[PDB]
C-alpha cells in the first residue's frame, strides 16, 4: 500500500489506502468511449438495445410475458423486464420472498420440502438429525477452539485507475469502490441507530437498508 | 416480414386425399408417391396420439426428398403441436453430456395443453384514493380508470396496494388487472400526457389509451413442453435459462416428479397430454452411445415419434471400428420402419424446377426451361435451382424481363458444375496444393 | 392411454413356491429366466444381502430389459428402482465416478414414521395480552399471546408464548387468515385467506383457499419416503442463510460436486443410530445398468470396489455382446464384453431366443393391448413375417395395419393392409439389399 | 500519414453498366470472367429476395480470390454487412463450434433505425423540486451563452441528478429521449469562491440550450440476440471495474431467436426498421471440420439466411475428420452441390509486371523500366508476392544512397540480402545440422 502516514480534543483516522500500481489513461478514451455527448451514440444505443428490443417488454411482447406469469406464478408481469436488466449482486441484495399463486407450473421438489421442515425444528427430531449431519461434525470434532494455521504473505488493494484532470472519473470510481448499498449489505446498522430511526424518526423496519 | 425465400419455401403441406393417396401434383409436392403415403401413415400416427417412442427412418441418395418430406410433414401437422428440427452435429456440447442433449431434445418435443380464463380491467389510471387505518395493518383503496368510452371506480385490498406501490402508477400510466387472478402489468404511459413532462426517462414509455369495455372476456391456450417445466424448476429464476441455454444438466429426480404430476394432471383434468415429432436429420454421424440412448429413450410413455434421415450407404459407424448399413447399428435398425426415396425422372424435374422458378418470381421461356431440365438431369437439380436465379439477374441487366436461351448459356459459362471443377483440377494438379503440402507457385519453369 | 413397447407385461407369472407357468403375466415363455428372477426377488426382498451382481446375458430382442421392469413391478411401487443406460455415466460436470456413485446411492430408500401435532384453523381473536407490571423504557410489554381458532366443527382459545407475536408480525398475519401452528417450535405460516372472505373487494390478491376440515387439534402420523442420495444432496448443500453467498449460488446454475466420503459416513451412521431406535427403516432396491458393453474399464474397476460396501443395493446388468473387447483396452478378449475381474463377482442368467408359437402369441397380446382386431390370416402371416425378419419389425407394423384399415372404413385388419403395410415400410434386410445392388451413393 | 496493407489499391470489381469489365479499372487488372460472375452475385445481394445463397470461389495461391471478396464489399456499400472470417476461427474454448457458426450468420443480417438526438446542456440557474414524503416533479433552469430555458422534469430524472451530485452553478447535460444525466463540471463565473478548490472549472457553453438531430443506428442480429441473453443481468451505464462473475459465451436457444424475430418484424411493419440482408465470406474453407460442413446445410435452409461466401485452395484433399473421404476443393460432396463455383485463373508476365506498377504507384515509390522488367522477371520465376513485398527494401536502399528512384542495384542488393521460399529450401536441403 500507498496510505497517508504520518513523518513524526480527537484526531482522524480516514481510511486511505492504495496500491502502488498506477494506471494512466487519457481523457479522450473515456470523453468518446463511455460518456455520452452530442457526437457519439452511448445512451440512444443503449435504449435502443435495452429498452425497445428488450423481448420481456410488454408494451410490444405481452403474450410471452403472460406464457411466463402462467409458467413461473409471478403475480406481476413487469417482473421479467426487471430481473433481466438488473445486475446479478443487487438481484442477490434485494430478492424477497413475495407469495407466488397456486395455479402454476412451478412445484416444491423434497428436497427443499425436507429443507423447509427443518429451519427452526429442534434437536432430539429424526428428521431434523437426519438433516444437520454437518453442525454435529462441527461440534463434534471441537471446531470452535481450533487454531489458525496460515496466514497470506502480501495483502493488496485493487490496482488504482488515475486520469489526469477529471472529476467524473473519481466519482465513478469512488461510487464503484465504495458502493453504499453492497457495503450496507455485508456490514450492521448499530443498535441505537436502530432506536432513533424506528422510534425518534418514524421508519418501518421493512424500510430499513438490508445488512 | 422476416422471411426471405429459402430452398423449400413452396412445399405447403403434403399433398394427400382423404384416403391417404398422393395426388401427382398438389400442394408443393411433386411424385414420390410411397414416400408419401408412408409419411401419411406417419401424420396420422401423430395426430392419433396413442401411440408412443416409434423411430422411422428415411433412406435414399441425396437430392431426392428427404428434407422435404420433412418439411411437408411438419406444415401439414399444423401449429400447437411440437416439431424439433435437429442436425446429427449440435449434440456434442462442451457443458452438456451427448445423453443429456439428447434428453433435453426429447422432452422438447412433448408438451401438454393448459386452458385458462382472464377477465382484463384494461384502461387509463384518473385517481387512487388511499385511505389509512389507525393501526395500518390494512388499508382501504379507490381506483378510478378510464377508457375512451367508459369510467369506473373499484374497491383495492391491501394487497392491491402493496402490488401498486411496487411499480409505481402516477396517475396517467395505463395498466391492466386481472380479476379471477391478481395479476398487474404497467404497460405504460398514455399519449395524452406525452407534453407534461418535458423529458422521458429511462423506464418510461407511451402507449395508447385503450377503447371500448373496461372488462374484457378472452380465454388462451398454453402449450408447455416438459422440458420448459424441466427448467423452470431446477432453479430458483431459470426463464433465463430457457432464453440462454444455461439449463446444465438438470437432475433425474425432478424429471421423475414432473412426469408423476403431469399424470396426476391428466388424471384430474386439467391438462392434456399433446405428443409431437422430432426429427434428426443426418443421423449417421451420432456416437455408437448416442444409439444406444436412442435405443432405450424410446421405451417412455413421454417419448415422441422420432424421424432420421440419412443418405449413406454402408459405412462406418463413429466411434466404431467396422461398417454397417446407413452408418447405424443393427439395434437400432431394429426398432425401425424405413421409407425409401427414389431417383426423379425428366418430367418430375422439369414440374420441380417450373415450381421454384415460380416461387422465386422468375418468368422462364420454353426452351430456356427445357435447357435447364437437361442440365438438371445431366447435373443435379440443385445447380439448376441456382442456375435460374443467377440467369434472372443476367436477363435483368440486358434490359428484359423473361429470361431466356443466352442467359442460361451465360449462367452455365460464368458458374461451374462439381464435375467440370473435378476436371479443371486433375488437369492443372500442380497449381494446387495436394494431400502433401506441395504447389508450384511460379509461373515460369 | 399410451403404450410404449412394453405395459402388457406386469410382474412375472410365479405361483406360490413352484415353477412358471406358460402364459401369466404378459409372458409367453422363458421359464427359467422367469425362475432365477424369481429367485432374485425373494432375495431382494429378503432384505439381507449387499451388493450382489446379476448380469443376464443373450441375443437381441429376447426379454431382458422386459425382465428388469417384470422385477421392478414385483417388487412394488416403495422398493427403489432406477433404470440406467450405460451411456449416461459420463458427463462433462463431475468425473464418472461419482456418476456411478450417485446412481448407487439412488438406489437405497429410507422409511421414516413421524407424529406431527398441529394447530390450524381461522382466526377468530388475536390479541397481544398486557402484564400486571409494565417495565419502563418500553411500550407493549406482553405476558401472553391469546390466539382463537375456528375450524369445522370446531372452535378452541390458545395461550401462546409471547414470542410468537414477532413470528406473527413476520408472517403478517390478521384476522379472517387460515394459519398452521406446530406444537414444539411454534412458527406459525399463513396458508391463505378463509373462502367466506372472498368477495369483500371487487380487485383483490390474497389466495382465498377453504376451511380447514376435522378438529383444530390433530395427531397425525405420517410416513415419509427418502433414498440416501436425497440425504446427500440436502446435508451437502447448505442451508437457509443469510451470507451472500447461499443466495448467490441459489440464483445460478446448479452445478454437480463430488461428494466426499466423509458425508456418507456421517449419513449411514445417523440413518443406522435411528434405524437402531426403530423410527427408520432401510429398504435397498434395484440398479439396471443397461448395455454394458459402453462402460469403460475404470467404471468397471469402480464397480468392483463399490460392489465391496455395507449398504450397497442389488445390481442388474444387460447385455447383448458375444466375444467383443472391452472398451478403454485393445487385446482383451472377454465374454459379453465385461472383464473377468467383474464376472467373477456375479451370477449370469441366460436368455433363449423365442419359436414360431411363442411369436404368434406375443404379436396377438401386443394386438390387444394396443386394442386392435386381427384376423386368423392376418396373424398367421405376421407371425411368418416376424420368424423371416424380426420379432420387433412385426410388432412395429400393427398401428400402420390399423390406419391403413380404418382409412378403408374397417374395424378388422386383414392380409392385403398387412401387405400393403410391408410395401410401404421396409425392414433392415430389404434396405441392406437395396444398398448393395445400388451405386447412386445410396 | 497513409498505410498501405496488401490491399485498398482495389477499389472495387470495375465493371459497366452491362456489367462487362474492362482491362484494367478499379484496381484490377485481368480476370475478366471471376469479376463478372462476382458482379452478378452483388446484383443478387442488392435484389434483396433470396437467402442462403452459397458461392465457392477456387483457384490456385496469389490469384485473387481475397481481392475479389474485399472488391464485391466495395461494390456493396457501408450499409451493407459484411463479415470476414477464416476458418479457424470457428473453434472456441468456450461454446461449440456450431454455435459459433451461428452467430457468424446472424451478425450477416443487419436492420437500419431512424433515430433523433435532443440534448439540453447549460449552467443550473434554479433547481426547485416540490411534493405531493414524494415529489411529484422538480423545475430545472438552464443559461447558455445564447440564453436561457426553463424545464420540466419527473421525478426519475431529479433522482438521476440527484445521484451525480448536481447542485447550483454546474454545467450539466440532459439527454431528452432516454433521461441520461452528466456533470461537466462548475462553471467558471464560481471560480473564485475559494482560492483552492477540488472541483474543475469549465466555461458556458457558446450555442443554444436546446439542440436537435436526427441520426442513423445500424445493428445486427446478433447484437439483439446477446442483448437479450445476458445471464449474469443487465449492467450499469459506467463500469471501469468488472463484474463479480466472469461471464462466458453460452448455447443461445432458438426461442430467443424466434422472439428477436417477432420483434423486428413487428417494428418492422411499423416503418421504424429496415431490414438488409449482407454477406458471410469465409477464406481457407478447407481448415472447418466434417461436423461445421454438415451443420452448413441446415443451416443454409433458414429464411433469413445471408449470401455465403467460401474460398479454398486445395485440389484432391481428404477432409478433416475423416480417413477415406477426397473430395475436390476440400469441400464435401453434399454440400458442393449446393454450391456454385466460380474459378479464377493464374496470371501472365504482362498482368504481373502492371500489378507490380499499381503496387509501386499505390506505395508512392517511382522505378525505372530496367528494375520493373528485372521484378517482372522475378515474379515469373519466384512468386508474385515476392516481388510486392521486395519494393519497399529496394525503396529504403534507394533512400539509404539518396535517390528518388528504384534502380537496378538496388533491386540486386534487395534480392542479396532477402531469399525466397526456393533458395532457403536449397541452403536447407545442402546442410548438415539443421540450416
Ligand atoms: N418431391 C418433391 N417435390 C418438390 N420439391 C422437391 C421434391 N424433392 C426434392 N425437392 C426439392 O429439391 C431440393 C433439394 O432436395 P432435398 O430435399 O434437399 O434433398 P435431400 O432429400 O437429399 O435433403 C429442395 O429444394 C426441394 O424443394
Ligand atoms: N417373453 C416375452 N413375453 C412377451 N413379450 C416379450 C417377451 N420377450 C420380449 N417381449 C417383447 O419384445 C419386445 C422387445 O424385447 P426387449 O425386451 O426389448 O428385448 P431385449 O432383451 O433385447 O431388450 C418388447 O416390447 C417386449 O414386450
Ligand atoms: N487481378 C488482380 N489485379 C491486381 N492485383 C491483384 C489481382 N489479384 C491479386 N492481386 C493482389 O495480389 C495479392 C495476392 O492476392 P490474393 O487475393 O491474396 O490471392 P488469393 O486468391 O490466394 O487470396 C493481393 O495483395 C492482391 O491485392
Amino acid at each position: 500500500t500507498t496510505f497517508g502516514k504520518t513523518t513524526s480534543k480527537f484526531t482522524d483516522l480516514i481510511y486511505s489506502s492504495r496500491n502502488p500500481i498506477k494506471y494512466s489513461l487519457p481523457r479522450l478514451i473515456y470523453e468518446d468511449l463511455i460518456l455520452p455527448n452530442y457526437n457519439n451514440d452511448v445512451d440512444i444505443a443503449n435504449k435502443l438495445k435495452n429498452v425497445k428490443f428488450n423481448i420481456f417488454n410488454p408494451s410490444t411482447n405481452y403474450e410471452l410475458c403472460l406464457f411466463l406469469s402462467k409458467l413461473t406464478g409471478e403475480p406481476s408481469l413487469n417482473e421479467f423486464f426487471r430481473v433481466s436488466t438488473t445486475p446479478l449482486l443487487k438481484r442477490v441484495i434485494e430478492r424477497t420472498n413475495g407469495p407466488k399463486n397456486t395455479d402454476s407450473l412451478s412445484f416444491k421438489t423434497i428436497t427443499q420440502e425436507l429443507l423447509e421442515v427443518t429451519r427452526n425444528a429442534p434437536s432430539e427430531g429424526v428428521m431434523a438429525s437426519l438433516l444437520n449431519v454437518e453442525k454435529h461434525a462441527y461440534e463434534r470434532e471441537y471446531l470452535n477452539c481450533i487454531q489458525r494455521g496460515y496466514h497470506p504473505n502480501v495483502s493488496a488493494p485493487p490496482v488504482t485507475i488515475e486520469v489526469l484532470g477529471s472529476s467524473h472519473v473519481t466519482n465513478s470510481i469512488n461510487n464503484e469502490l465504495f458502493d453504499p448499498l453492497i457495503s450496507q449489505a455485508l456490514s450492521d446498522i448499530p443498535a441505537i441507530t436502530q432506536y432513533n430511526m424506528h422510534v425518534k424518526k418514524g421508519i418501518p423496519v421493512e424500510d430499513f437498508p438490508k445488512t | 416480414s422476416l422471411s426471405l425465400i429459402a430452398a423449400h419455401s413452396h412445399i405447403t403441406g403434403l399433398g394427400l386425399d382423404e384416403n391417404l393417396q398422393p395426388r401427382p401434383t398438389s400442394e408443393g409436392m411433386v411424385g414420390q408417391l410411397q414416400a408419401r403415403r408412408a409419411a401419411g401413415v406417419i401424420l396420422k400416427m401423430v395426430q392419433n396420439g396413442t401411440i408412443a417412442g416409434r423411430a422411422v427412418l428415411v433412406a435414399g441418395p441425396p437430392s431426392t426428398g428427404k428434407t422435404a418430406l420433412a418439411m411437408g410433414v411438419s406444415q401439414s401437422l399444423g401449429k400447437d403441436v411440437p416439431f424439433t428440427a435437429i442436425a446429427g452435429s449440435e449434440i456434442f456440447s462442451l457443458e452438456l453430456s451427448k445423453t443429456e442433449a439428447l434428453t433435453q431434445a426429447f422432452r422438447k418435443s412433448i408438451g401438454i395443453k393448459i386452458k385458462e380464463e382472464t377477465e382484463l380491467i384494461e384502461g387509463e389510471v384518473v385517481e387512487i384514493q388511499i385511505d389509512r387505518s389507525i393501526t395500518g395493518g390494512h388499508k382501504q383503496g379507490k381506483l378510478t380508470i378510464k377508457t375512451t368510452d367508459m369510467e369506473t371506480i373499484y374497491e383495492l385490498g391491501n394487497k392491491m396496494i402493496d402490488g401498486l406501490t411496487k411499480e409505481k402508477v402516477l396517475a396517467g400510466d395505463v395498466i391492466s388487472i386481472d380479476k379471477a387472478s391478481g395479476k398487474i402489468t404497467k404497460l405504460g404511459r398514455s399519449f395524452a400526457r406525452s407534453r407534461d413532462y418535458d423529458a422521458m426517462g429511462a423506464d418510461t414509455r407511451f402507449v395508447q389509451c385503450p377503447e371500448g369495455e373496461l372488462q374484457k372476456r378472452k380465454t388462451v391456450v398454453h402449450t408447455v413442453s416438459l422440458h420448459e417445466i424441466d427448467v423452470i424448476n431446477s432453479r430458483t429464476q431459470g426463464f433465463l435459462a430457457l432464453f440462454t441455454g444455461d439449463t446444465g444438466e438438470i437432475r433425474s429426480e425432478v424429471r421423475d416428479q414432473i412426469n408423476t404430476k403431469v399424470a396426476e394432471w391428466k388424471e384430474e383434468g386439467k391438462a392434456e397430454i399433446v405428443p409431437g415429432v422430432l426429427f434428426i436429420d443426418e443421423v449417421h454421424m451420432l456416437d455408437i452411445e448416442c444409439f444406444s440412448f436412442i435405443n432405450r429413450a424410446l421405451e417412455d410413455e413421454f417419448a415422441p415419434i422420432v424421424m432420421m434421415a440419412t443418405n449413406r450407404g454402408v459405412s462406418k459407424t463413429r466411434g466404431t471400428n467396422y461398417k454397417s448399413p446407413h452408418g447405424l447399428p443393427l439395434d437400432l435398425l431394429d426398432r425401425s420402419i424405413i421409407i425409401t426415396t427414389k431417383s426423379y425422372n425428366e418430367q418430375e424435374i422439369k414440374t420441380i424446377l417450373s415450381i421454384r422458378a415460380q416461387e422465386e418470381e422468375v418468368e422462364l421461356s420454353s426452351d430456356a426451361l427445357d435447357l435447364l431440365t437437361k442440365t438438371g438431369v445431366e447435373t443435379s437439380l440443385r445447380y439448376s435451382s441456382n442456375l435460374i436465379s443467377v440467369a434472372q439477374q443476367i436477363a435483368m441487366k440486358r434490359k428484359n424481363n423473361t429470361v431466356e436461351v443466352e442467359d442460361v448459356k451465360r449462367a452455365y459459362l460464368l458458374f461451374l458444375d462439381s464435375a467440370r471443377s473435378v476436371k479443371y483440377v486433375q488437369e492443372n494438379e500442380s497449381q494446387y496444393i495436394d494431400d502433401q503440402g506441395n504447389v508450384q507457385i511460379s509461373i515460369a519453369k | 392411454t399410451r403404450t410404449a413397447a412394453h405395459t402388457h407385461i406386469k410382474g412375472l407369472g410365479l405361483d406360490e413356491s413352484g415353477v412358471a407357468k406358460r402364459v401369466e403375466g404378459g409372458f409367453v415363455g422363458q421359464i427359467e429366466a422367469r425362475e432365477a428372477c424369481g429367485v432374485i426377488v425373494d432375495l431382494i426382498k429378503a432384505k439381507k444381502m449387499s451388493g450382489r451382481a446379476i448380469l443376464l446375458a443373450g441375443g437381441p430382442s429376447t426379454g431382458k430389459t422386459a425382465l428388469a421392469l417384470a422385477i421392478s413391478q414385483e417388487l412394488g411401487p416403495k422398493v427403489p428402482f432406477c433404470p440406467l443406460v450405460g451411456s449416461e455415466l459420463y458427463s462433462v460436470e463431475v468425473k464418472k465416478t461419482e456418476t456411478l456413485m450417485e446412481n448407487f446411492r439412488r438406489a437405497i430408500g429410507l422409511r421414516i414414521k413421524e407424529t406431527k401435532e398441529v394447530y390450524e384453523g381461522e382466526v377468530t381473536e388475536l390479541t397481544p395480552e398486557d402484564a400486571e407490571n409494565p417495565l419502563g423504557g418500553y411500550g407493549k410489554t406482553i405476558s401472553h399471546v391469546i390466539v382463537g381458532l375456528k375450524s369445522a366443527k370446531g372452535t378452541k382459545t390458545l395461550r401462546l408464548d409471547p414470542t410468537i407475536y414477532e413470528s406473527i408480525q413476520r408472517e403478517k398475519v390478521s384476522i379472517g387468515d387460515v394459519i398452521y401452528i406446530e406444537a414444539n417450535t411454534g412458527a406459525v405460516k399463513r396458508v391463505g385467506r378463509s373462502d367466506a372472505y372472498a368477495t369483500e373487494f371487487d380487485l383483490e390478491t390474497e389466495e382465498y383457499v377453504p376451511l380447514p376440515k376435522g378438529e383444530v387439534h390433530k395427531k397425525k402420523e405420517i410416513v415419509q419416503d427418502v433414498t440416501l442420495h436425497d440425504l446427500d444432496v440436502a446435508n451437502a448443500r447448505p442451508q437457509g442463510g443469510q451470507d451472500v453467498i447461499s443466495m448467490m449460488g441459489q440464483l445460478l446454475k446448479p452445478k454437480k460436486t463430488e461428494i466426499t466420503e466423509k458425508l456418507r459416513q456421517e449419513v449411514n451412521k445417523v440413518v443406522a443410530k435411528y434405524i437402531d431406535q426403530g423410527v427408520a427403516e432401510l429398504i435397498p432396491g434395484v440398479l439396471f445398468i443397461d448395455e454394458v458393453n459402453m462402460l469403460d474399464i475404470e467404471i468397471f474397476t469402480y464397480l468392483n470396489k463399490a460392489l465391496e460396501s455395507n449398504i450397497a443395493p442389488v445390481v442388474v446388468l444387460a447385455s447383448n455382446r458375444g466375444m467383443t473387447t472391452v472398451r478403454g483396452t485393445e487385446d482383451v478378449i472377454s465374454p459379453h464384453g465385461v472383464p473377468p475381474d467383474l464376472i467373477d463377482r456375479l451370477l449370469i442368467v441366460r436368455t433363449l431366443p423365442y419359436d414360431k408359437d411363442e411369436i404368434r402369441t406375443i404379436i396377438e397380446r401386443r394386438a390387444t393391448v394396443e386394442r386392435l382386431q386381427v384376423e386368423s390370416s392376418a396373424l398367421d402371416l405376421l407371425a411368418t413375417m416376424g420368424t423371416e425378419t424380426s420379432l420387433r419389425y412385426a410388432l412395429q407394423l400393427l398401428a400402420p395395419c390399423g390406419i391403413l384399415a380404418q382409412t378403408s372404413n374397417r374395424k378388422e385388419i386383414v392380409v392385403n393392409d398387412v401387405n400393403e403395410a410391408k410395401l410401404l415400410f421396409l425392414d433392415a434386410k430389404r434396405s441392406t439389399k437395396i444398398l448393395e445392388t445400388s451405386a447412386n451413393y445410396l
